[PDB]
Parts: C-alpha cells; sequence; structure tokens
RNA sequence: ACACCAUGG
RNA sequence: AGGAGUGGAGCCUGCGGCUUAAUUUGACCAACACGGGAAACCUCACCCGGCCCGGACACGGACAGGAUUGACAGAUUGAUAGCUCUUUCUCGAUUCUGUGGGUGGUGGUGCAUGGCCGUUCUUAGUUGGUGGAGCGAUUUGUCUGGUUAAUUCCGAUAACGAACGAGACUCUGGCAUGCUAACUAGUUACGCGACCCCCGAGCGGUCGGCGUCCCCCAACUUCUUAGAGGGACAAGUGGCGUUCAGCCACCCGAGAUUGAGCAAUAACAGGUCUGUGAUGCCCUUAGAUGUCGGGGCUGCACGCGCGCUACACUGACUGGCUCAGCGUGUGCCUACCCUACGCCGGCAGGCGCGGGUAACCCGUUGAACCCCAUUCGUGAUGGGGAUCGGGGAUUGCAAUUAUUCCCCAUGAACGAGGAAUUCCCAGUAAGUGCGGGUCAUAAGCUUGCGUUGAUUAAGUCCCUGCCCUUUGUACACACCGCCCG
C-alpha cells in the first residue's frame, strides 16, 4: 500500500512529497490431519500481531 | 419545551445502570445509535449531559468527535433521588476488579 | 458482511483503531504516567494493556476507573459485552521514557517553576537513570513578548540515518 | 462579517392568545352533562380531547396534519 | 518598489475601504507642493494655506505625493500650520465630491 | 419549528470529513483512511505507514 | 415535479381571476430550473435572479425552454480604464 | 596590455 | 558542445486590472495547474432574502381556571417556514421574562504563539572540556603541503582527548540451473484422450507437425513467487605517487562511478489562526459573524505564468498484424465498487444472468507509438481542429451561464516563431500509451509504471552562484550599506 502526501500544509514552498507505504507479507499452509489436531496445534505459541486463519476444507 | 418527560428519564436511566456514557458528536443523527434508540435523538443526550456537568454530577472527556461521561458520587446521590430508588442499589460498578 | 472485509481494509483499519485508542488514553491518563498501549488480541478475548508510572491512580478506588475505562472501550469501538479486557502495569525505568518526561516536565511547567531549574531537573533525572544522550528543547514565549527557544543537550545524540528509527525516543 | 443595519419590520413570535382555561362542558342539571363540541373519532386519541367549534370548520388539535371536518 | 523587504508587516492593502468624515477643528485640504524635511504645503478646501508637517504614524507607511485631497486636524492657537492626518484616495476623493463635502473647485 | 432542517446529502464533499479534525478539504479515501491529509501525516506512524522510498 | 406543482396552481388560478382582455399580474418565484410547458403559454412570471424578480412575459416561442434562462444573473460589462497593477510598465510610488 | 557598469520604502 | 524546447498561433488553467449586489480569500530565486483549490446544490468563507436556539448554570419574577409546545383551514410568502395575520384546539413543568454568566465563530492579528513545512544551503560545515596566547572582545585545537565527492584521509604540530554533520545505515535495480517449496504459479514428460490438416518418410495408419483442447494421487522448480545465505574489497596485474594517503589503465566478472530515504549548529519578523476539541488577546453573540432558497467564485478593452494541440510526405487516412509494467476493486457514519458473457441499438447506451473482499474473477491485463499494405500529392490540401447550428444518451434532488459522452454540419489562427529564457549525461532527453489521487458525473493537472530510444561531454571558471585562505573597509538595519556639494 502507497501513500503519496503534500508534505507541508497551507500550500507555500517548495512543492516536495512523502512516500509512505505498508507492506502485507502472506503465506499459507497445507495439512491432511483431522481437525481436532488442527485446533491443537494451531492455537499455540502465537507471540506477535500476525494472523492465524484456518480453513475446513480447500482440496 | 426542550425534551419530553420520557427523554430526561430515558437517559437518566441508562447513565445510572452503566455509570458511564459515550456520544459522537452529531447534531443529526436522528436516533442515539442502540442505546436510547427508542426514538431518542443523539442531540438530547449531549443537550442533556451538558447541563448535568454544568452542575458537577459528571465528568467529561473528549476525542475525535466522540463525548465520554464518567459519573460521581454526587451524581450517583443526585440521580438516586431523581430516579426514586430504593436508597442503596447501585448495577453500575461494584466489583474486586482483579 | 457474508464476505468479511479485505486484508488491505482490515490492516488499515487496525492502525486507525490502535491511534484512536492511544490518543484517548493519553488525553486522560497525562496526569497518571501514561505511556503507551498494548493491544494483545488473545484467543477468545481482546486484552488492551496500558503501561503507566502510577498505577495505583490507574485503577483507582477498589477498581473504580478501571471499570469505567472497560465500560467506555467497549462503549465507543461496538465491542460484544464481555471481550474488551483491559490490565495496568508499571514501566521499569521511567527516565527513558520520552512520553513519561515530556509530561511530567509539562506538569511541573503548569504549576510554577523557573523552566530552566525544571529543564535541568529533567536533565539530570534522564541521564541518571542510563542515557547515551538526552534534549530537551522548551519554545515559545519565555521572559518577554517575543518568542523564543531554549535547548539543553546532555551527552552523545545523533540525527541521521536509519538508526534513528530505533536509539532514540522523541515526545 | 459586518454588523447589520436598522430593519424595517422584525418582530420574535406571537404571544399565544391568553383564553379562559377550560369551558368545554355545561350541566343541565349537576351529574347531566351537555358538550359543546364533539369529541374526535380518532384511535390514536383517547376519545378525550375535543374538536375546534370554527364553523365552516373542524379542527383537532392532536391529528396536526389531518382530519378536519369541513362542514 | 521591489526590494529584498520581505520584512516588516508585509502586506496591507484590500478591496475594502470605509469613508471617514470631517470632525471638530479638523479640515480637507489639497496639497500645493512638496518641500524637504516632511514637511509640506498644503490649501485648506475654503482658505488659508496653512502648511502642514507629516505626523509620526505616517513617516513612510502612507506616501503623499503633490496635488491629491488628505484631511488634516487644524491647530488652534496657531493657525498657518496643521499636521496631515489622513488621505484620500481617488474613489473616496470622487465619493467626498459626490456627497458635496468639498467645494469643488479641486478636480481628481 | 421547522421542517426544513437538511438537504439531501448523498455525495460531494459536503457528503464526508475527517475522522479527528471534523474539517473537510483534502480528506484521504483510499484503503478507508476517511482522514485529513494534514491527520494522517500525523497518525501514519500509529496507523503502520512507515517512510523508507 | 415535486412542489414545482404549486406553481403551476398559481400560474393557473391566476388566469382566471384576470379580467378578460389582460394579463395575469406575477407569480413571482425562485424556481429557475422550470421546462415551459405549453400551459403556461401568456401568463406573466417574475423570475428571481439573486437580487431581483425580473418579470417574463411568456410568448409561444419560449416552448421547451428554462425559466433562468429569461432573467440574466450579472450586468453586461462596460471597461474603465486600467488601474496601477495592468501591466509591468507600472510599479513605482515613493 | 583596462568599452560601458548611476541610484536605493 | 548539443538536444528538446518555451517566448510567436488556437485553446486549458492560475495571478493582476477592469466590471459588479458579490465577482470571498491567502501567497509576489523561496507567489501565479500552489492552498490537493478540476466550486452546478453541498463545499462556502461572498452577495440578496427567510425560519431557528442548538442562550449551560445561578438568582429573582410570573405559574397547575395552569408556565409553556405544536398545528387544520383563508389571507401571506420562493416556500406545504403556524414566519406573520384571522380562528382556538392540543401539550404539560421539560419552558418563558429579566439580571449576571456562558457558548459558538472558514471573525481580526502568522509582527503575540505551539506544531508542521519551506529556505538560507546540497554544500562541508559546527561545538564544548582541560592545557597555551591576549587586560579584553577573542584565538589555538578546526593546519604549510599532498589527497578526496567530503573538516575524507596522510601527515605537520601548543595542543591532548571527544561530540554532531559526511561516511557507515534503510529501501531499491543488476547476478545464483547452488538451498528452502508451491493445483491461488508453472515446465517437461508421457498416461494420455481428442481435433485438424499431409505439411514428412509413409497411406491417411506407425513415426512425426500445431494447441491458453481435456486429464495425471506423473517427475521436477529452468521460467513465476519469496525467504535464508553468497557475492565487490580498489581484491589481482602494469604505470604514476615524498613510493604514505591515493590516481590512471587492463584481465576476470552479473557488476569496477544504479536510484532514492534519513541529515548538523545558527537563523528568517518566510508560509500557515482557512487542517485541529492546538492556542493568548480583541470583536460579535438572538435585528448573530452559529441554517434553508436564489446568485457568485467562470463576468472581459487589456498585461503576465505553468501547459495541451499543431504548423504535415521522417505525414494524414483506411485496413491487417503483434508485444507491457506499477496499481485499484463491493464503504461501519457515508450506500457508491471492478467487470465477464448472451441479447438489443450506427453510436453513446439499455436489458438479462454469473465471478471476485482477490497470485483464485475482470486478466494470458489482445494498450499506444512502432511493423505491413491501400488512397492522397506541395495546393492553408484529405495538414490543423478553434468557433458555431440541429439531434440522441447517461449521472443527479436540479445541467440555463452549453457537467460529461455520441452523431451530421460549419472549417478560424497557424507554413517553425523578435528581444529574451528553462530543463537535461545513458535505458537519461524526447516520442508513446497505462494506472493512483480528486471522483454521484469528469483530466489539457499532478503522482507512479512500463514501451521505442538518439545527437553531444568526460571539461572549465568566462557568465550566474557556492566553499576555504590572505588582504582592504569611513559597512554592522551589514553594498538593496554609507555618504558629498
Ligand atoms: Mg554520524
Ligand atoms: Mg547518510
Ligand atoms: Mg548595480
Ligand atoms: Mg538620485
Ligand atoms: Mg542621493
Ligand atoms: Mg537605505
Ligand atoms: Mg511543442
Ligand atoms: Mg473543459
Ligand atoms: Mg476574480
Ligand atoms: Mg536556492
Ligand atoms: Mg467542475
Ligand atoms: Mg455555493
Ligand atoms: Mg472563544
Ligand atoms: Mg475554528
Ligand atoms: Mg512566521
Ligand atoms: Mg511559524
Ligand atoms: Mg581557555
Ligand atoms: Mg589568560
Ligand atoms: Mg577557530
Ligand atoms: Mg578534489
Ligand atoms: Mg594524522
Ligand atoms: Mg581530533
Ligand atoms: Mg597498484
Ligand atoms: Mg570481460
Ligand atoms: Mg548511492
Ligand atoms: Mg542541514
Ligand atoms: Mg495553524
Ligand atoms: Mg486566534
Ligand atoms: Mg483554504
Ligand atoms: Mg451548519
Ligand atoms: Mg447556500
Ligand atoms: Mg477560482
Ligand atoms: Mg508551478
Ligand atoms: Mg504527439
Ligand atoms: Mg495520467
Ligand atoms: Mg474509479
Ligand atoms: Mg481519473
Ligand atoms: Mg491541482
Ligand atoms: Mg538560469
Ligand atoms: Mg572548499
Ligand atoms: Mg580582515
Ligand atoms: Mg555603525
Ligand atoms: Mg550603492
Ligand atoms: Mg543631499
Amino acid at each position: 500500500l502507497r501513500i503519496t502526501t503534500r508534505k507541508t500544509p497551507c500550500g507555500e514552498g517548495s512543492k516536495t512529497w512523502d512516500r509512505f507505504q505498508m507492506r502485507i507479507h502472506k503465506r499459507l499452509i497445507d495439512l491432511h490431519s483431522p481437525s481436532e489436531i488442527v485446533k491443537q496445534i494451531t492455537s499455540i505459541s502465537i507471540e506477535p500481531g500476525v494472523e492465524v486463519e484456518v480453513t475446513i476444507a480447500d482440496a | 419545551m426542550l425534551m419530553p418527560k420520557k427523554n430526561r428519564i430515558a437517559i437518566y436511566e441508562l447513565l445510572f445502570k452503566e455509570g458511564v456514557m459515550v456520544a459522537k458528536k452529531d447534531v443529526h443523527m436522528p436516533k442515539h445509535p442502540e442505546l436510547a434508540d427508542k426514538n431518542v435523538p443523539n442531540l438530547h443526550v449531549m443537550k442533556a449531559m451538558q447541563s448535568l456537568k454544568s452542575r458537577g454530577y459528571v465528568k467529561e472527556q473528549f476525542a475525535w468527535r466522540h463525548f465520554y461521561w464518567y459519573l460521581t458520587n454526587e451524581g450517583i446521590q443526585y440521580l438516586r433521588d431523581y430516579l426514586h430508588l430504593p436508597p442503596e442499589i447501585v448495577p453500575a460498578t461494584l466489583r474486586r476488579s482483579r | 458482511m457474508a464476505v468479511q472485509i479485505s486484508k488491505k481494509r482490515k490492516f488499515v483499519a487496525d492502525g486507525i483503531f490502535k491511534a484512536e485508542l492511544n490518543e484517548f488514553l493519553t488525553r486522560e491518563l497525562a496526569e497518571d504516567g501514561y505511556s503507551g498501549v498494548e493491544v494483545r488480541v488473545t484467543p477468545t478475548r481482546t486484552e488492551i494493556i496500558i503501561l503507566a508510572t502510577r498505577t495505583q491512580n490507574v485503577l483507582g478506588e477498589k477498581g473504580r476507573r478501571i471499570r469505567e475505562l472497560t465500560a467506555v472501550v467497549q462503549k465507543r469501538f461496538g465491542f460484544p459485552e464481555g471481550s474488551v479486557e483491559l490490565y495496568a502495569e508499571k514501566v521499569a525505568t521511567r527516565g527513558l521514557c520520552a512520553i513519561a518526561q515530556a509530561e511530567s516536565l509539562r506538569y511541573k511547567l503548569l504549576g510554577g517553576l523557573a523552566v530552566r531549574r525544571a529543564c535541568y531537573g529533567v536533565l539530570r533525572f534522564i541521564m541518571e537513570s542510563g542515557a547515551k544522550g538526552c534534549e530537551v528543547v522548551v519554545s515559545g514565549k519565555l521572559r518577554g513578548q517575543r518568542a523564543k527557544s531554549m535547548k539543553f543537550v546532555d551527552g552523545l545524540m545523533i540525527h541521521s540515518g536509519d538508526p534513528v528509527n530505533y536509539y532514540v525516543d522523541t515526545a | 462579517k459586518k454588523s447589520y443595519t436598522t430593519p424595517k419590520k422584525n418582530k420574535h413570535k406571537r404571544k399565544k392568545v391568553k383564553l379562559a382555561v377550560l369551558k368545554y362542558y355545561k350541566v343541565d342539571e349537576n351529574g347531566k352533562i351537555s358538550r359543546l363540541r364533539r369529541e374526535c373519532p380518532s384511535d390514536e386519541c383517547g376519545a378525550g380531547v375535543f374538536m375546534a367549534s370554527h364553523f365552516d370548520r373542524h379542527y383537532c388539535g392532536k391529528c396536526c396534519l389531518t382530519y378536519c371536518f369541513n362542514k | 518598489g521591489g526590494k529584498n523587504r520581505r520584512r516588516g508587516k508585509n502586506e496591507n492593502e484590500s478591496e475594502k475601504r470605509e469613508l471617514v468624515f470631517k470632525e471638530d477643528g479638523q479640515e480637507y485640504a489639497q496639497v500645493i507642493k512638496m518641500l524637504g524635511n516632511g514637511r509640506l504645503e498644503a490649501m485648506c478646501f475654503d482658505g488659508v494655506k496653512r502648511l502642514c508637517h507629516i505626523r509620526g504614524k505616517l513617516r513612510k507607511k502612507v506616501w503623499i505625493n503633490t496635488s491629491d485631497i488628505i484631511l488634516v486636524g487644524l491647530r488652534d492657537y496657531q493657525d498657518n500650520k496643521a499636521d496631515v492626518i489622513l488621505k484620500y484616495n481617488a474613489d473616496e476623493a470622487r465619493s467626498l465630491k459626490a456627497y458635496g463635502e468639498l467645494p469643488e473647485h479641486a478636480k481628481i | 419549528q421547522q421542517l426544513y432542517w437538511s438537504h439531501p446529502r448523498k455525495f460531494g464533499q459536503g457528503s464526508r470529513s475527517c475522522r479527528v479534525c471534523s474539517n473537510r478539504h483534502g480528506l484521504i479515501r483510499k484503503y478507508g483512511l476517511n482522514m485529513c491529509r494534514q491527520c494522517f501525516r500525523q497518525y501514519a506512524k500509529d496507523i503502520g505507514f512507515i517512510k523508507l522510498d | 415535479r415535486r412542489k414545482q406543482h404549486s406553481l403551476l396552481k398559481r400560474l393557473r388560478k391566476a388566469k382566471k381571476e384576470a379580467p378578460p382582455m389582460e394579463k395575469p399580474e406575477v407569480v413571482k418565484t425562485h424556481l429557475r430550473d422550470m421546462i415551459i410547458l405549453p400551459e403556461m403559454v401568456g401568463s406573466m412570471v417574475g423570475v428571481y435572479n439573486g437580487k431581483t424578480f425580473n418579470q417574463v412575459e411568456i410568448k409561444p416561442e419560449m416552448i421547451g425552454h428554462y425559466l433562468g434562462e429569461f432573467s440574466i444573473t450579472y450586468k453586461p460589462v462596460k471597461h474603465g480604464r486600467p488601474g496601477i497593477g495592468a501591466t509591468h510598465s507600472s510599479r513605482f510610488i515613493p
């Protein structure tokens, strides 16, 4: 995601800009196992603000 | 005729039973969002709490278009008088918040 | 919706939520040494943590203030009742949190004190707690009708490069 | 953002004409009431509110947007 | 006239202006000719010429060139002397001419 | 009283305003920020936009 | 046609209160965006321009124009004399 | 082996 | 030294002036396609009318035959504003009157301020501790010389030991047939199966040739994705260097000098009170400077700035052919997103049914210039597309002063631009199209992306400026100074 804004309020001066950007990384894992073991292993050791989504049938 | 009596009551009973209120700084939202949504306008909530603040009874904060109002001991007493409640009952907050 | 929001909007909305909560808790716990929130969305619950220097002032009498805070945070951001759970905590080595010192100096100056005395007191404290350097500026109408600025530097201080995104705290 | 100048007519509001309070009933005898104006057959109205004696008109002040009888 | 003088109160011009009339011991005048030392020769719109002095408030902030309408405050004790209080622009001078303020002997 | 207290406001910049300052000019609508171009530059570090171009 | 209706009720009902061999007086309005239906032929209207209700006598040639297209919102300009900033040839004062 | 180059709310 | 130009023409847009009820306003290298400022309503601050209180709280006054609220009908009004007037029902202590006091303000002051930004100033510049010199302001350290893009280093040394800025640092572009591992990406293989043509030997079959035709619980990661490591260090070799710091050339190589972000002390009466529930003081506060309807911000003798399209044959027109990359996409208040495919219509566009919250659908993003063939023929012409007439659609509550789009017609200046002046060193200038921002509607703007791809330099201090040393000064508000008759 990119946002390029003017650097100043008020519209005076040399016309400089600021370029902010956010980066979103995504990974997926696929397992063939009973759902109970999936809920067993997926709900442990989630330290940072990473997302973890589980879907029951994708193959 | 600022507010029908129905509305003064329907604000004060909510402020007493919760002990706190929030309201978007909007004078055109025709219904307070879910709290008090029985045809009470957002305008009436903020105009009522304004008066309630001008006499103590309440503390007010504001950040990004939203008022936050806390009750006080004087306010607890005034609302216990005004709504004719048992002289010892308050569902707002009573627990050892461990 | 039947299909939930997209990832971009989701992350932007998370950031806006955190910013608004931090602003709200800044405007309130100033006199109690507020120094940052840590939203930790845990299984079955949304937990918010408030670091501060005077925790008794944060929770209050039997926890009236902290329960009022949970109440407002649950009313305004639309959470299902019972989800938002709030904790207070004490920050170790308060002399190195810039926001704490900034608000302390703001209230020490709002209560009447020679601005040089106050700035040198906070400089002493910040350098004594263990810190490669500090720098405190005060700008405005100090002693007159024409504005000025007064800067008190101490120790080592860097201004340029990437190592400034860490290694410095600004308030 | 400049000051206002002297007007020609300015006047705020009517003065709520002060009619006597309540003389809508008359007795032929004590406990034999008569009613000068008819009570409005309305559902929202509790059948206790009266109508204006507005000959060429019949006006119920409760239903302030409808239910007027023209005779 | 252009200069490095961005300093000083920058810009004191507007498309709006409001009139000011005569008062007690205060007349109009027309600049007859320029002298040195900030002084001036003038002519009250009725009688005497009444050599004038540009007061401390007007010095180098509002300039006065020859042959223009001005509003000067007369001195009681002295007669031939006065102090330039205000300047009248062309549109306001013609406005005064319309309201009949100045005896129309001098034109704009 | 009155029953003339609003005329249709569903679109245009009379329809929308900043989350923070409540101003109408220079809003950012991308990704659902809905935030003034000045208010953003102030809170962008809390939101999570880092400047490393 | 909203409460652009009711203007038709005073365009009409003003040509029947009028004595024959004469014209209705003025149905003065703010409604600049009215189209001209052939009913409105003949009547006199006063069409507001921002300060004044300039009057118009509707002719059968204006059918399907806008009532606003018959009272202008500004004065057609005659120029004065160019002032102090009008050219780069002009700057100096003491 | 050296053209002209004055003045400042 | 050159390239493309700009200044000349038509139009777009901003600033001055003129005009006006009003044409709201800030800003004059470092204002003028800047205030995301592409304003129909709204925005909105301007002009012209009309309702409202959303005037807390305290005190006093009137007040439950009662304070006070709201409204039907006729007149009135732009108005279906009970605005006012005639008439008199309804509400119920919430008000109303008066005195204090608050409140709001795109009201004033940016020369009262915070914060942010711009600029001095893109260069190499700055500072204190102890010691030395001077009565002192001050000075040395911070340098004769060599070197560097660099107060970068070598060295010299009344200084020693340090701090900031430079550098280091972060993102990015170039390379890995080595690692990690993938039906939300592919390759190859054949299991295949099928279509098609002999196009080859042959028969046409077997062998082959084309396939974004269908399958694999096939094997793999070359192309795609994205993580971890690797790799460049003036390291090797030859010259020039007090043989030191370093400079030039060359072999090997994906490369021997990609591009940006961040940035110091000191300062400016630079810009911003119109980003702010940042803010001091002054002003106004019910006949409002706090809301609805209408007009303006667009008006046109003229002066100026940034730009778009052209002046044609290295072209225009009409067909055919064949290649991208960076992105965005259903909205909480706020109600609208990107589109496939069938049908209908010359066209803009309409109807009907599906996919997508996205490496999944639009999409294998059939982009333009370019490439290949027709017609034109030096003629203001089939170059150019201003101005204007008539008709048809869509967005919207509303299109007139034409919002935007489509169709037939009218067919202006302009034949390379005076004095002046801007930007630029390699995947760069220029040509060319595509996305994001604003966006109910909509780019001649800006912010990013690819595609085709040159001429000219490897220098100097002449012009305009900048840095360091020596020197002169009657300047210090600092030459835009001072000053004589
Ligand atoms: Mg450094
Ligand atoms: Mg650096
Ligand atoms: Mg000179
Ligand atoms: Mg001279
Ligand atoms: Mg002189
Ligand atoms: Mg001078
Ligand atoms: Mg050109
Ligand atoms: Mg246009
Ligand atoms: Mg104008
Ligand atoms: Mg410069
Ligand atoms: Mg427009
Ligand atoms: Mg408007
Ligand atoms: Mg105020
Ligand atoms: Mg304001
Ligand atoms: Mg300033
Ligand atoms: Mg400033
Ligand atoms: Mg010393
Ligand atoms: Mg000494
Ligand atoms: Mg020195
Ligand atoms: Mg060099
Ligand atoms: Mg050395
Ligand atoms: Mg050293
Ligand atoms: Mg060598
Ligand atoms: Mg080689
Ligand atoms: Mg580099
Ligand atoms: Mg700097
Ligand atoms: Mg400001
Ligand atoms: Mg102010
Ligand atoms: Mg503005
Ligand atoms: Mg309003
Ligand atoms: Mg309006
Ligand atoms: Mg404009
Ligand atoms: Mg420009
Ligand atoms: Mg072209
Ligand atoms: Mg574009
Ligand atoms: Mg779009
Ligand atoms: Mg667009
Ligand atoms: Mg623009
Ligand atoms: Mg130049
Ligand atoms: Mg130098
Ligand atoms: Mg000297
Ligand atoms: Mg001196
Ligand atoms: Mg001189
Ligand atoms: Mg002299």
